[PDB]
RNA sequence: AGAGUGUAGCUUAAAAGCACCCAACUUACACUUAGGAGAUUCAAUUGACGCUCUGA
């Protein structure tokens, strides 16, 4: 069983988390667009300043197939 | 009718598909101590994929293994651009919450 | 036209310690715990006491080794909750600007080779870095004779940053000190492709 | 019920886990 | 220094519709149901506050 005050607090928590993760997704998208357009303008400048390097800029590094990188922890070694 | 200008106005099957360096099939394996954490991260990565327009095929799981148990999840990915793969992987790296193991392994 | 070929590398040190939870996230944690208790489907005191004293006897490793230093910019452990970026003071014949670690490249060397060289050119250590692709992250062109600088990206797997008291001025900047140390617009815009998070 | 138990695999990296019977400290040998 | 200039992400929309986010059903996605947040840069068609481009 539950009361009215706790339900209202739950609704307020849901609203506040809505706002918080909305700002989170917004800032993530802003970073995505900013660095993507930075990379695109970098590629355009590279094409303009070097007609023989944009061909090799598009190729992918072949070492990404066995990619591996561990995440964060609490207490470092 | 065949002779009429409206011929084929009702055809639909051509609108249904029932079956330049790019990657192949990519498996992201997520092993985690928490069912809740693994499920939440799978949801997050799936949302990132379908917001970035990535063809996601499967989101299944491996059977549990006991030697405590570790829950395993799989995300299937296909379709990557040069900078797109970099941004996707770096976002995953920066959004890994706590003590989860990623993977970029392939099929088989 | 005579062109000054220059590359660079914006090294990224990932956070070993996750960011601490905000009070909003703590309230959400309490809410999810209580809904989990509601949704749950079914001498303990001695065991609980023994387990809590086992918790108490060992002291948890501090998540923040930053408040004690206040001056260890050269130390690799300046910050733990956020990304770190290498940044070494440079002095030119006609300029003296706090500049992201750069390098000179030749047409006989590719951009990946230049970045791999730069990995150990200025740090003289045994650091272990990892690259994603040939795609750069920022381009900035300043002329006096054309010139260009390519800010690339790499991720630190492990690092044996020996002789931390190097003769250089390597100061690890996360996000905030970038504007403080890099005044001109050609160098203060690094945050556009630096992962602010 | 699930509880936030701290776990360490081999090196001393405490991680919060939802685990039964709150141990508050786990260390894999 | 000059040009294009300007509705929340998009609109030959005029304060709207798509977009967008969580909550539940989903392994999951999706659907559905409940909710949430949003703008016409400042002064009188015009000038000046901000963005993009062209230079040093």
């Amino acid at each position: 069983e539950l009361t009215f005050e706790e339900t209202e607090r739950r609704a307020l928590l849901l609203k506040k988390w809505s706002l918080y993760k909305q700002q989170e997704r917004k800032m993530e998208r802003d970073t995505i667009r900013a660095m993507l357009e930075a990379q695109q303008e970098a590629l355009e400048e590279l094409q303009l300043e070097s007609p023989k390097l944009h061909a090799e800029a598009i190729k992918r590094d072949p070492n990404l197939f066995p990619f591996e990188k561990e995440g964060p922890h609490y207490t470092p070694p | 009718y065949k002779t009429k200008p409206t011929h084929g106005i009702g055809k639909y099957k051509h609108l249904i598909k029932a079956e330049d360096y790019e990657y192949g099939v990519l498996n992201i394996h997520l092993t985690a101590y928490d069912m809740t954490l693994a499920e939440s991260y799978a949801q997050y990565v799936h949302n990132l994929c379908n917001s970035l327009s990535i063809k996601v095929e499967e989101s299944y799981a491996m059977p549990t293994k006991t030697i405590l148990t570790t829950h395993e999840r799989v995300v299937q990915i296909s379709g990557l651009s040069a900078t797109f793969a970099e941004i996707f992987l770096e976002i995953i790296q920066s959004s890994l919450p706590e003590g989860v193991r990623l993977s970029v392994k392939e099929h088989t | 036209s005579p062109w000054r070929l220059l590359g660079a590398l914006c090294l990224q040190r990932p956070p070993v310690v996750s960011k601490p939870l905000t009070p909003l996230q703590e309230e959400m944690a309490s809410l999810l715990q209580q809904i989990e208790i509601e949704r749950s489907l079914y001498l303990a005191q001695d065991l609980e006491d023994m387990w809590e004293q086992k918790f108490l006897q060992f002291k948890l490793g501090a998540r923040i080794t930053e408040a004690d230093e206040k001056n260890d910019r050269t130390s690799l452990n300046r910050k733990l909750d956020r990304n770190l970026v290498l940044l070494v003071r440079e002095k030119f014949g006609d300029q003296d600007v706090w500049i992201l670690p750069q390098a000179e490249w030749q047409p006989g060397e590719t951009l990946r080779g230049t970045a791999e060289r730069t990995l150990a050119t200025l740090s003289e250590n045994n650091m272990e870095a990892k690259f994603l692709g040939n795609a750069p992250c920022g381009h900035y062109t300043f002329k006096f004779l054309g010139a260009k600088v390519f800010f690339f990206k790499a991720l630190l797997l492990t690092g044996d940053f020996s002789q931390a008291g190097n003769k250089g001025h390597h100061v690890w900047v996360t996000k905030d000190e970038l504007g403080d140390y890099l005044k001109p617009k050609y160098l203060a815009q690094v945050r556009r492709f630096v992962s602010d998070l | 019920r699930l509880y936030p138990v701290l776990l360490v695999k081999q090196d001393g990296s405490t991680i919060h886990i939802r685990y039964r019977e709150p141990r508050r400290m786990l260390a894999m040998p």
